[PDB]
């Protein structure tokens, strides 16, 4: 299966700050179709996962512009201009590209 | 889009 | 507001068997695929499968085709996640979520005691 291999495992941050994440795959996930399933998710201290990035650079709504996706094929990024306190939690990079859906092991965002 | 642009 | 309700959380004995509910609101489940998460504080997140309401089409990630089974009913616009044969490592938050993992339910916690 793809493995999802992101890094750093944990991000200790001042208020203000930018941040980078790095999501590797085992594998391309450039789809045949010609799209690339690679999303993001924030899953926020007690809360539920939600999805902020899809098609590698495509932002869902109501996520501020303060993060933008961006890669291909097995390397990707997801940076945060400047760190807010709605922007700590967990993130998850995912793959959609190839069944089973698989994800990263999650990069802990916290102050 | 049934899987809303997610996975294929 | 679109709203994935989830059942209340699960306090079982080991052998047994749980079926959890996610109960859409806001969207018609057969527009889209139904997906299981489990997730566990150290292991991570694990997809467990899909379904397709509008013809219940199913697939599962290997590691749960024998352990989990999704099911789902558009009259009460509602999916399913069946568990069988509950051990020490089933205890996990369980999340339902609509196509592409978009938006997600707020997550059923299972204790196997």
């Amino acid at each position: 299966d793809v493995v999802m291999t992101q890094t750093p495992l944990t991000l200790s941050v001042t208020i203000g700050q930018p941040a980078s994440i790095s999501c590797k795959s085992s594998q391309s996930l450039l789809h045949s179709n010609g799209k690339t399933y690679l999303n993001w998710l924030l899953q926020r201290p007690g809360q539920s996962p939600k999805r902020l990035i899809y098609l590698v650079s495509k932002l869902d709504s109501g996520v501020p512009d303060r993060f933008t996706g961006s890669g291909s094929g097995t390397d990707f990024t997801l940076k945060i201009s400047s760190v807010e306190a709605e922007d700590l939690g967990v993130y998850y990079c995912w793959q959609g590209t190839h069944f089973p859906i698989t994800f990263g092991s999650g990069t802990k965002l916290e102050i | 889009n049934k899987e809303n642009c997610g996975a294929a | 507001q679109v709203r994935l309700q989830q059942s209340g959380a699960e306090l079982v004995k080991p052998g047994a068997s749980v079926k959890l509910s996610c109960t859409a609101s806001g969207f018609n489940i057969k527009d889209d695929y139904m997906h299981w998460v489990k997730q566990r504080p150290e292991q991570g997140l694990e997809w467990i499968g899909r379904i397709d309401p509008a013809n219940g089409n199913t697939q599962y990630a290997p590691k749960f085709q024998d352990k989990a089974t999704i099911t789902a009913d558009t009259s009460s616009n509602t999916a399913y996640l069946q568990l069988t044969s509950l051990t020490s490592e089933d205890t996990a938050v369980y999340y339902c979520a609509r196509g592409g993992l978009l938006r997600w339910g707020q997550g059923t916690s299972v204790t196997v005691s």
